[PDB]
């Protein structure tokens, strides 16, 4: 159930869209959560 | 999609916020609506040099009183541009002049180049050439500026009587119809009715005072009156009371 | 006099004008109900709509009431069924939703 | 202690002097709301929503709101009724008109329309409810 | 679309695109005129 | 605001005693005298004049 | 117009819209549990 | 007349039921929705 | 007791001296340019108001 | 100062209604003296230099309502009774707690 390898972060979980979803504000402007706004980063700096 | 009426337009309820089939009752999704969010009842180079733009935005606005709507358009005037590049070149403190200009102009309530340059840093001239370069950027442009457009806020900072605003609005925008100021700065055209309005009236007020508040020179303002005093008689309204009559204006 | 049958009250009432206030505390103002109303669709939880119909706070002080009472069926439903019923799909090998 | 119904701070009250006024009152409730056009995209705007403005629009009645979207004096109003009607300009034209709440319920007494301190037109509602004691 | 401003009580016809500003007066406060629909009030 | 029709308590009309009410305050009755010449014989119709404070005299000072 | 697969709002994680389903779960927004998505990290990562 | 109890359709009560149906939400007491033995709800003020 | 005076004067001793503050900013970066500065551009009423 | 910017007396009922914020334009006279090392000093002097606006607190000496009779604050559709001391912030009224 636990092992000391599984504690480094070899592959990033993504959780649902249902956890962190796109609110819509001012219009139909889909307005991220906050979760989407790292996950943003998160894939980016990896394509870097 | 209602599973037993295919392409049925569900009705959307906010009574417990899920949409139901409009001719079966069916509710399809169980509270899906969220009523709530449908019926009301460590900088960036770039987003720095914007918001150090908008605190310019506001603080000329401010120093005439603009209201919030104003620079809000100005912003996102600001933006477009600012976002469209084609200015990159210039100041921002030069763009934003001219945006401040833009807006008031779209807004309906022009205000002159040299009230735009008095509470900016950036002179009239430059503000003159970055206008025209964001009308070309923003692919826009805006209604002619008239002489009744300044009569208000003329009047109000000369302090001159309802009446006198009224007549002065009517001899200008006379003025213009009868063409006798053929050229003249619609700021000299209006800049002059006051003068000749206010020399007609109990609140006499010098070219000097009104070409300091209005931001024309006399010799403008005297030249533009000199154009329509001959015709002041056709000028003036019908309904108007004379302090001073036509016939004894100042000839000069 | 008594006002259904006339009889005197063998008491005789301490009556008089006295000024009164009417509180801004009506009942209209208060009075709300909740039945299946409008949920967060991100908490899946009651929340107001376009009324008051959010429903009212099960806390710990009701919880611990309700388990003295040992009415663990209604704890349950006012805790879960009437919350956020809701069902998932879980692996017997894994042990993870599937 | 007539009937045990004024026990426990409790009070009777005589319903003819109720129904003669005693103690009624009126209770003024005033809505407001202004449009921004903040951000160029959107642009908000009062006037009645209609089937072919709006690309979606529920079956209640808008048949409340004058040509301007708004609502006129003497007029009936429930939650089910709507005071403004404001629609913002999509990135059609979205509704985002203003209901009242299901226990609000009064005549519309005063509806004045102005430009507030930020410059924008600006109105307010006030709905009149009158509350019998009870 | 009548609207009377509320300094003068002038009723003035206002359209959606001209400002709010009184005609005469200039005040821009200006008070929806009473629906011309009939409302019954039982006198309880 | 103004006086009410008819008295809370008993349902005797008040509201046209009013103005003939000031009238004899005016004329230098008490204000006993004044509802005993009314004819406001019970002191619940009595408390409605005594006590009322007529407010629609001071609203109309203000423009329509 | 739609959302990409493999973004963010990837499809598979769930319902986009309340008025859509899911392709993995071909359920609606109540129906769809919602689905995690995964990033491989180009180096492994401390967990904090 | 805002809230409601779930009462299962039986042969002890299928008329008493059947006419809170037709009564609706207009007349108290009346019903809010029917559930059929699939798990769809109607609602009875949609459709009468 | 502080009352409506006492507190403004709190408020407006830290806003003017925020105001005197920004001046001298503004004044300065002109000076250093070497040029000079017009003082009703120096002043930021949004400050104060 | 409306939009056009003409500056008109802003009275309480209209802050109330419009949402204003009932402040006096504040000025101050302000003396610059520059010296250039050659022993010469030029002094200007900016006269009444707009610094800002103070919220002004209703019938305070510097309000509208000071010194109006009973008459001219019904003509003001201001109640005589009205204690004043407070502001209208945002058409809100504030008032400071001591
Ligand atoms: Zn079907
Ligand atoms: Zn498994
Ligand atoms: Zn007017
Ligand atoms: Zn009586
Ligand atoms: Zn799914």
């Amino acid at each position: 159930y636990a092992r000391p390898e599984w504690m480094i972060v070899t592959v990033l979980p993504v959780p649902p869209l249902s956890v962190r979803p796109a609110v819509v504000m001012q219009g139909s402007a889909r307005n991220q959560d906050d979760l989407t706004h790292k996950l943003a980063d998160i894939v980016k700096i990896n394509n870097q | 999609t209602c599973p037993n009426h295919p392409d049925a337009i569900l009705v959307e309820d906010y009574r417990a916020g899920d949409m139901i089939c409009p001719e079966c009752g069916l509710v399809v999704g169980d509270r899906v609506i969220d009523v709530g969010s449908e019926w009301r009842t460590t900088m960036s180079s770039s987003d720095r040099a914007m918001m150090n733009a908008f605190k310019e935005i506001t603080t000329m606005a401010d120093r005439i009183n603009l209201p919030r709507n104003i620079v809000d358009r100005t912003n996102n005037l600001f933006k477009q541009v600012y976002e469209q590049k084609s200015l990159k070149g210039r100041a921002n403190d030069a763009i934003a002049s001219a945006c401040l200009y833009i807006a008031c102009r779209q807004e309906g309530v022009p205000r002159t180049f040299k009230e735009i340059c008095a509470v900016s840093r950036i002179s009239k001239k430059e503000i003159g050439r970055c206008f025209k370069l964001i009308l070309k950027a923003l692919e826009t442009s805006v209604d002619l500026i008239t002489t009744g457009d300044f009569m208000s806020r003329f009047c109000s900072n000369l302090c001159l009587p309802k009446q006198v605003q009224m007549a002065a609005t009517h001899i200008a925008r006379k003025a213009v119809e009868l063409d006798l100021v053929p050229g003249r700065s619609p700021i000299s055209v209006a800049a002059a009715a006051i003068y000749m309005a206010s020399q007609a009236s109990a609140e006499k007020r010098t070219q000097k005072e009104i070409g300091d508040i209005a931001g024309v020179a006399d010799v403008t303002i005297r030249q533009s009156y000199r154009l329509i005093y001959p015709r002041a008689p056709d000028l003036f309204p019908t309904d108007f009371k004379f302090d001073t009559p036509v016939d004894k204006l100042p000839q000069l | 006099y008594n006002g259904f049958t006339g009889r005197k009250i063998t008491s005789q009432i301490f009556i008089g004008p006295t000024y009164y206030q009417r509180l801004k505390h009506m009942v209209d103002d208060k009075i709300h109900s909740r039945a299946r109303g409008p949920i967060q669709i991100l908490n899946r939880q009651p929340m107001e709509g376009r009324s008051r119909d959010g429903g009212l706070r099960f806390g710990e002080m009701e919880r611990d009431c309700q388990i003295a009472h040992g009415a663990a069926q209604f704890l349950r439903e006012r805790l879960f069924e009437a919350s956020d019923p809701y069902q998932v799909h879980v692996c017997n090998l894994c042990g993870i939703m599937a | 202690s007539y009937t045990g119904y004024n026990q426990e701070d409790s009070v009777i009250m005589n319903r003819s002097a109720v129904d003669r006024g005693f103690f009624r009152s009126v209770f003024y409730r005033s809505y407001k709301e202004q449009e921004s056009k903040k951000g160029f995209d959107q642009e908000e705007v009062f006037e009645k929503p209609t089937r072919e403005t709006c690309q979606g629009m529920r079956h209640a009645i808008y048949d409340k709101l004058d040509d301007d979207g708004l609502i006129a004096p003497g007029v009936r109003v429930s939650g089910d009724d709507v005071i403004i009607g404001k629609t913002v300009t999509l990135p059609t034209k979205r509704d985002c008109s203003t209901f009242l709440r299901t226990s609000e319920t009064g005549i519309v007494d005063q509806v004045m329309v102005t430009l507030n301190q930020e410059g924008y037109k600006f109105c307010k509602i006030r709905v009149r409810s009158v509350r019998i004691p009870q | 679309m009548i609207y009377i401003c509320g300094e003068c009580h002038t009723e003035n016809e206002i359209k959606s695109r001209d400002p709010i500003r009184c005609r005469e007066c200039g005040y821009r406060i200006m008070y929806k005129k009473r629906t011309k629909r009939l409302v019954v009030f039982d006198a309880r | 605001m103004i006086i009410p029709v008819r008295c809370f308590t008993c349902g005797k009309i008040v509201g046209n005693k009013w103005e003939a009410y000031l009238g004899l305050l005016q004329a230098e009755y008490t204000e006993g005298d004044a509802l005993d010449a009314l004819g406001l014989k019970r002191y619940c119709c009595r408390r409605m004049l005594l006590a009322h404070v007529d407010l629609i005299e001071k609203l109309l000072n203000y423009a329509p | 117009g739609r959302p990409k697969l493999g973004g963010l709002m990837d499809p598979r994680q769930g319902v986009i819209e309340r008025t859509g389903r899911c392709q993995t779960c071909a359920g609606n927004m109540t129906e769809c549990p919602g689905h995690f998505g995964h990033i491989e990290l180009a180096k492994p990562v401390f967990h904090v | 007349a805002n809230m409601t109890f779930a009462e299962i359709v039986t042969p002890f009560n299928i008329d008493r039921l059947q006419e809170l149906v037709r009564r609706g939400n207009s007349q108290y007491p009346g019903a809010k929705y029917i559930i059929r033995d699939n798990g769809d709800r109607i609602d009875l003020r949609f459709h009468p | 007791l502080d009352l409506a005076g006492p507190l403004l004067a709190f408020l407006f001793r830290g806003m003017f001296k925020n105001l005197l503050k920004e001046v001298r900013i503004y004044a300065q970066k002109f000076i250093d340019r070497g040029k000079d500065f017009n003082l009703e551009l120096a002043i930021k009423t949004r400050i104060i108001s | 100062w409306e939009r056009d910017g003409a500056p008109s007396p802003m009275m309480p009922n209209e802050a109330r209604l419009r949402n204003l914020t009932y402040s006096a334009p504040l000025y101050v006279d302000i003396t610059k003296t520059v010296i250039k090392e050659g022993e010469e000093q030029l002094q200007t002097q900016h006269q009444k230099t707009f610094i800002g606006k103070i919220p002004i607190m209703l019938r305070s000496t510097y309000c509208l309502l000071n010194g109006l009779t009973d008459r001219d604050l019904c003509e003001l559709n201001e109640c005589p009774l009205d204690p004043g001391g407070y502001f209208i912030i945002n058409g809100s009224e504030k008032v400071l707690i001591a």
